[PDB]
């Protein structure tokens, strides 16, 4: 149902070195490489899960601030479907780092 | 001459866990590890003594053991207080030369400081000065990216111990004609 | 060894006959206690865990500038003329200041030293040799001449000279590890056979 | 025993630095006493001591650039720097060892502040500013030399709010700032006196904002 | 470019810091564009008495010959380190048979 969005690398996970996140907010796929500032329990959130959800995620949990950035890309933009079906699991994607 | 080896001059941690400075020598004496400890803008004070006493007016915290190379001094639970310069020295054998030093610091995240800027007052103006003076607050570390360089008599001072960041305070030295 | 009334020469020091013992490692000089910080040979603590078989306490008076010419495999002006140490030497070198005990009134000229030789001195070799020898690629052939350099010289302990010219007392931590059955260890418990 | 360090403040280069460190409490009949320098920048350099029989020591830090006196008769200890530079500027303290009591204890004196330079002494003009909740006071520092000098607010007993910056580079000398706050329930009943003070050619200036 | 910074009677909207204290370090940017001011009488962003305005303006006129014509400076900047070479044009043109 397209929960996992992707993942956060760092040192230890604060502004004092260069981290690494990715944040998918089903509009594009950005991935960043700056200072962010993470709070406690970094996450995301979608809105009106009930009714009236229009396949879209406005809120954005995961750091206060960044600087000095050093990579930034923007892939295709796409529309994830944020449908709740039931059924089976359907993506089964796998990641080596 | 002294050849005091040592990883790092700034050690960074946290309060509430374990300060790990090492004297890396290359000699052993035993039983008898001394430490010191000066705060700034103190005379310096005995802090470790015999390696099992302390002196009037030294916390329980302090204690000072190893075996071999590696000595550690031993700081359970670091206050914000705590922010001394230290040095390896002996009370064995004469003379009593010290070591090369280590100064503590507190690991946190960095941030965005909050820039604000100040107008001069009217009374360098008519004596032909002016001075823009620009504060800034809230920021982690003391070596960041200032913004409003050259000419500007930047100036930080120590760590904070309210929430472990710093302070400074920058002025723009300027004249009647080079402001107006 | 420090608190001795004097010590020898460095050709003809007294060396202290050392054997079956473990020695005082309670309170030593580790935080530079004395003037010379130097170690050779091993690592400067791989001292507890090894066991040596023949241990001399080795004490002489040099100057202020030949402390750390006590090397081995180390060139000096008193390492390959006067006291050469072993390949397998494992202690360290140390020497203090002794301006107000070996100086006297118009200065002690009974301590000297070999300037220059033939050959290199060998490993755990020494000589107490006063003669004239050659003293680099041109030898003097008897006398002192057809330009060559005078291999016995004096020195010059006064009270009145520079800080680098004053005496200096050493202690030499002669651990050897050799292929013999060792007599002095370290404070250790060993373990047992398997 | 108790050390009070003195010396004078204003030595030339390529000359010979001396200190003086009575003791007060007893003779010099039993224990050591040793000379520390406190350089800034996180750094303590050990230099020497002596004793009361008459053998001392000296620092490997130093070739031959180091000697200790004292004197029996006045329970004083001396230093003389030989070979001082523009580098050599720190602050100097005084200890004493002594044993009692089963432990171990080493004394601290009040420490002084020499600083050694070539350069010549220059006379400060000190001008207050005048303000126009809380009062924003001034005191410009124009035309001194060298930098730095003794520059502090009401002897050094006011120390919240005090925002003391650097000196800026003119063409031929240097410039200060300093500005401090003061409430509105203190002005201008209370007045705020700046102490700009030259060690280097013995001035005092003391001059009041009203 | 003519054709966008040229009007008529000059054009004012832009302008350049005249005096400082000594030189400055390469790329210095400082966005000080605002009205300074020493006096207690404040100025409400427009000039007057004791306000006065060190950020002087340019001047383009269509009429002006080529000694104040407004030229689109783009500074092309290059700089050697121990960063690895990336930005220059990673490929070129080749050929083949």
């Amino acid at each position: 149902s397209n929960i996992i969005r992707g993942w956060i690398f760092g040192t230890t996970l604060d502004s004092k070195t260069q981290s690494l996140l990715i944040v998918n907010n089903a509009t594009n796929v950005v991935i960043k490489v700056c200072e962010f500032q993470f709070c406690n329990d970094p996450f995301l959130g979608v809105y009106y899960h009930k009714n009236n959800k229009s396949w879209m995620e406005s809120e954005f949990r995961v750091y206060s601030s960044a600087n000095n950035c050093t990579f930034e890309y923007v892939s295709q933009p796409f529309l994830m479907d944020l449908e709740g079906k039931q059924g089976n699991f359907k993506n089964l994607r796998e990641f080596v780092f | 001459d002294i050849v005091m080896t040592q990883s790092h001059k700034f050690m960074s941690t946290s309060v509430g866990h374990r300060v790990s400075i090492t004297c890396k020598a290359s000699q052993d004496v035993g039983n008898d590890v001394a430490w010191y400890q000066q705060k700034p803008g103190q005379s310096p004070k005995l802090l470790i003594y015999w390696a099992s006493t302390r002196h009037t007016g030294v916390p329980d915290r302090f204690t000072g053991s190893g075996s071999g190379t590696d000595f550690t001094l031993t700081i359970s639970n670091v206050q914000s207080e705590d922010l001394a310069d230290y040095f390896c020295q002996q009370y064995n054998r004469y003379p009593y030369t010290f070591g090369g030093g280590t100064k503590l610091e507190i690991k946190r995240a960095d941030a965005a400081p909050t820039v604000s800027i100040f107008p001069p007052s009217s009374e360098q103006l008519t004596s032909g000065g002016a001075s823009v003076v620009c504060f800034l607050n809230n920021f982690y570390p003391k070596d960041i990216n200032v913004k409003w360089q050259n000419g500007v008599l930047n100036s930080w001072t120590d760590q904070d111990s309210k929430d472990s960041t710093y302070s400074m305070s920058s002025t723009l030295t300027l004249t009647k004609d080079e402001y107006e | 060894v420090f608190n001795a009334t004097r010590f020898a020469s460095v050709y003809a020091w007294n060396r202290k006959r050392i054997s079956n013992c473990v020695a005082d490692y309670s309170v030593l000089y580790n935080s530079a206690s004395f003037s010379t910080f130097k170690c050779y040979g091993v690592s400067p603590t791989k001292l507890n865990d090894l066991c040596f078989t023949n241990v001399y306490a080795d004490s002489f008076v040099i100057r202020g500038d030949e402390v750390r010419q006590i090397a081995p495999g180390q060139t000096g002006k008193i390492a390959d003329y006067n006291y050469k140490l072993p390949d397998d030497f494992t202690g360290c070198v140390i020497a203090w200041n002794s301006n107000n005990l070996d100086s006297k009134v118009g200065g002690n000229y009974n301590y000297l030293y070999r300037l220059f030789r033939k050959s290199n001195l060998k490993p755990f070799e020494r000589d107490i040799s006063t003669e004239i020898y050659q003293a680099g690629s041109t030898p003097c052939n008897g006398v002192e001449g057809f330009n060559c350099y005078f291999p016995l010289q004096s020195y010059g302990f006064q009270p009145t000279n520079g800080v680098g010219y004053q005496p200096y007392r050493v202690v030499v931590l002669s651990f050897e590890l050799l292929h013999a059955p060792a007599t002095v260890c370290g404070p250790k418990k060993s373990t047992n056979l398997v | 025993v108790q050390l009070q360090e003195s010396g004078p403040s204003l030595v030339k280069p390529s000359q010979t630095l001396s200190l003086t460190c009575s003791v007060t409490g007893d003779s010099i009949t039993n224990g050591y006493w040793n000379w520390i320098r406190k350089f800034p920048g996180n750094k303590l350099e050990y230099m020497g001591y002596i004793s009361y029989s008459g053998s001392t020591y000296y620092s490997p830090s130093l070739k031959s650039r180091i000697s200790i006196t004292r004197d029996t008769s006045k329970n004083q200890h001396y230093l003389q720097l030989n070979s001082v530079t523009s580098e050599d500027t720190a602050t100097y303290y005084c200890a004493s060892d002594y044993h009692g009591s089963k432990y171990y204890f080493d004394y601290w004196g009040q420490g002084t502040t020499l600083t050694v330079s070539s350069a010549k002494t220059t006379p400060p003009s000190v001008y207050p500013l005048a303000p126009g909740s809380m009062v924003t006071l001034g005191c410009l520092v124009k035309g001194y030399f060298p930098e730095p000098v003794t520059v502090t607010w009401n002897s050094g007993s006011l120390s919240s709010g005090v925002h003391t910056f650097p000196a800026v580079l003119q063409s031929d000398l240097y410039t200060l700032s300093s500005s401090v706050t003061v409430p509105s329930s203190t002005w201008p009943s209370e007045t705020v006196t700046c102490n700009v003070a030259h060690p280097a050619s013995s001035t005092k200036v003391d001059k009041k904002i009203v």
